[PDB]
């Protein structure tokens, strides 16, 4: 795996290392609490809600550090391909805040 | 009405803030009602740019070679 | 101005019920062979089934989906006194905690509007309407029992009020199926006072006596009144404007025609609350709409 | 192949080393400068002309790319100066001069441990710089290391931790070291089979074979291979490969530890390979 990393292939290093035997704060919309996960613990509900799509996000995502609005990854991929404003009308150019 | 609302949205209806009345040309074919609102809105808007205009003529001509 | 067409779905048994999700991209079909199927809609527009399993002992009358904001959940009702909640894991449709707590056969099963939780409204033939609640959205296996409703009649159809404003409490409409000569009522309307957590009686439509087979509320869309559909021998569209105990609705009657000459089985509205489709036992069905004079007229029977 | 590059320096060249990917090339020289090129597709381009370090530079050492773009550069001026690449520009980041005499050798530690740089100066001490975070460096010294002074250091591959390196100096004895549980860098062993002066030492990379191999180079000229495959007996058996006619300078291993390249005062570079019979032949 170290050799493959040196060569420059990062997918085939993960594929190889997959066989090794040994192992290696989103706000809720119902109670406004800091919940670590896809499901709340107080009201037992979905905490993350897609900012384009409004179907609850349980898998992969991305968001802006300051505005704190994001959703499904492909959704933002399409949205930010041609515009530069927060989709929920917040006013941040998240391309300048999310990407350092 | 639901079908009309679909074609209105596709043609960017209502978002032209440069000239207001041109909206009635985006609404579709012909509606005397909808070709009266935007003209009634355009004349109101180009008078605060040159606040009480929004009150309607009733409040204007109540508290009153012309005045 | 509706032009009919045909689809390319092939089945084996009869079809008893169909339903659409929220987006009109998936549907669930019943079949009197102890089987239900779901089909997706390919981008090109061709359909393809992707699920099939036996679910009960007998026949399944109804399947209704749920709001996607709680995932992908179904709700079936069968003849043999049962009412279950399906889920989906990805594929394989592993069934969650089926719950039957009635004595007779359950007549109908409809969900609740998404603005007040994940309630469910099973009703049985004996005249008992049951309310299920699940305050564990992260895991849909636990269901409680909120206020049940007793009317001491027969039950055929249930309907909610899709209104979402904070000026109208939830309302329940109930339909009978009896042919008894005791022609007193066929459709009652329930309400909800927030101060007692009970279910009182709002009004009663003492103007339909023949058996009712389906009741469908019209979507709100912001109007100042509500609309109901009653599927008797005559298709009827009522009107209630709340006046300013329960609230006093003042009923009316705005349409009553019989141009089907058969048993009008089911009625259901569209998304925008203008066109209403009506069915019957005369082969082909009709579409109703409202004209400039606000006098409802036929619109393209096909 | 070949990728000829013109240094455009004013004096001799003392060290040269490439990056971890095959894309950059750092050069020390005797003009108090360190020029970083960009050797891609034969290009002799320039990216930096870092200056300072009053004396003549002697060695360089790149860091693991997982920690960013860093570069250690020691010199005669008894100062180690460390570089970074912020916003596409190379700049001086930190200097340390806790050595009375010239610092001769620099060697980064294996990346599993972290970011540790071992520098052995000619005043008979080893200074270990640990990156403590938030732009802080912790320095732990080992006084009275060699009789005259250390010349070269090397780090052993990490196994399943026990940190361990190997230093050599002007006392003609190769020493081994180990970090205790508290943190004391206790000495473990010492090897003596050389005659004149050991200049460079190199420890072989591991690919899982239970065998540790260390090369060595002496001033008189002798490359001795110190095999040791006795697991936990901590016993080493010297061998020999040649006896040259000059001062052997540097020895370098391959990534799989099958070929050794030795360069000395003879102004030539030789390659070697172990045979089936156990003797080392040229190529
Ligand atoms: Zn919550
Ligand atoms: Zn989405
Ligand atoms: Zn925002
Ligand atoms: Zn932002």
């Amino acid at each position: 795996g170290e050799i493959l990393y040196r060569w420059g292939l990062r997918e085939k290093r993960a594929e190889v290392l997959k066989f090794v035997s040994c192992p290696p704060g989103v706000y809720c919309s119902h109670c406004r609490s800091e919940v670590r996960g896809t499901q709340c613990a107080i009201c037992k509900g979905f905490t993350f809600q897609c900012a384009i799509c409004h179907v609850a996000v349980r898998g992969s995502s991305n968001f802006c550090l300051t505005c704190g609005h994001g959703g499904h990854t492909s959704h933002m991929m399409e949205w930010f391909r041609t515009q530069e404003v927060c989709p929920t009308g917040c006013g941040c150019h998240c391309l300048l805040e999310s990407t350092f | 009405i639901a079908t009309k609302m679909r074609l209105r949205a596709l043609s960017r209806y209502g978002l032209d803030t440069e000239q207001v009345w041109r909206n009635h040309i985006l609404a579709g074919n012909e509606d005397p009602q909808l070709k009266s609102l935007w003209y009634t809105l355009h004349f109101m808007k180009q008078y605060t740019e040159d606040s009480l205009v929004y009150a309607g003529i009733k409040s204007i001509v109540k508290s009153s070679n012309l005045n | 101005m509706f032009v009919a067409r045909s689809i390319a779905a092939d089945h084996k048994d009869l079809i008893h019920d169909v339903s659409f999700d929220f987006h009109g991209r998936r549907m669930a079909t019943c079949s009197s062979d102890q089987s239900v199927k779901v089909w997706d809609k390919s981008e090109s527009g061709d359909w393809h089934c992707t699920a099939s399993w036996k679910t009960h002992s007998g026949s399944v009358w109804r399947v209704t989906w749920a709001h996607p904001e709680f995932g992908q959940v179904l709700a079936s009702c069968s003849f043999d006194r049962t009412a279950a909640v399906w889920e989906e894991i990805v594929s394989h449709w592993v069934k969650r905690t089926t719950l039957v707590d009635s004595r007779t056969s359950v007549t109908d099963v409809k969900f609740a509007p998404k603005h007040m939780g994940l309630m469910l409204a099973t009703c049985s033939a004996d005249g008992i309407v049951r309310i299920y609640e699940a305050p564990d959205v992260m895991n849909l296996s636990q269901w409680s029992l909120q206020h049940e409703i007793s009317c001491k009649l027969s039950c055929s159809c249930i309907s909610w009020n899709p209104s979402s404003s904070r000026a109208h409490s939830p309302m329940i409409a109930v339909g009978s199926d009896d042919s008894s000569p005791n022609a007193m009522a066929k459709v009652q309307i329930f309400e909800y006072n927030e101060n007692t957590r009970k279910y009182a009686k709002a009004e009663t439509l003492m103007t339909v006596t023949d058996p009712v087979h389906d009741i469908a509320f019209a979507p709100n869309l912001g109007r100042s009144f509500h609309i109901l559909a009653i599927a008797t021998k005559d298709v009827r569209i009522f009107t209630l404007k709340p006046v300013r105990g329960p609230t006093k609705f003042e009923i009316h009657i705005v349409a009553q025609f019989d141009n089907h000459n058969s048993q009008v089985w089911r009625v259901s509205w569209n998304i925008t609350g203008t066109v209403l489709a009506s069915s019957g036992d005369d082969g082909c069905v009709r579409l109703w709409k409202a004209n400039y004079m606000d006098n409802w007229k036929c619109t393209g029977i096909l | 192949v070949i990728n000829t590059v013109d240094t455009s320096h004013e004096d001799m060249i003392h060290d040269a080393q490439m990056d971890y990917y095959g894309t950059r090339l750092a050069t020390c020289s005797s003009d108090r400068s360190v020029k970083i090129f960009d050797v891609r597709n034969g290009g002799q381009i320039l990216i930096a002309d870092l200056r300072g370090h009053e004396g003549p530079v002697w060695q360089v050492a790149w860091a693991h790319p997982m920690y960013g773009n860093i570069l250690a550069s020691c010199s005669y001026d008894r100062k180690v100066i460390i570089w970074r690449e912020e916003n596409g520009t190379w700049e001086k980041s930190h200097e340390h001069a806790g050595h009375d005499s010239s610092v001769n050798s620099v060697c980064w530690a294996p990346h599993d441990y972290g970011l540790i740089l071992a520098c052995g100066s000619s005043d008979g001490a080893i200074s270990l710089l640990t990156y403590t975070g938030e732009g802080q460096w912790e320095v732990k010294k080992i006084n009275n290391a060699h009789t005259i002074g250390c010349n070269a250091v090397s780090w052993a591959p990490a196994v399943v931790y026990i940190k361990r390196f190997a230093s050599g100096g002007c006392d003609n004895l190769i020493k081994l070291w180990k970090e205790e549980e508290d943190g004391q860098w206790k000495e473990e062993q010492k090897l003596e089979a050389h005659s004149d002066w050991v200049r460079d030492v190199a420890w072989a990379p591991s690919i899982g074979l239970p065998t540790s191999t260390i090369a060595s180079c002496s001033q008189d000229g002798r490359v001795f291979i110190w095999t040791c495959d006795d697991a936990s007996s901590n016993t080493w058996s010297p061998k020999l490969l040649h006896k040259f006619n000059d001062v052997v300078w540097h020895v370098s291993w391959s990534i799989t530890a099958n070929i050794l390249a030795v360069s000395g005062g003879d102004n030539k570079v030789t390659l070697w390979k172990e045979s089936v019979d156990g003797q080392w032949v040229c190529i």
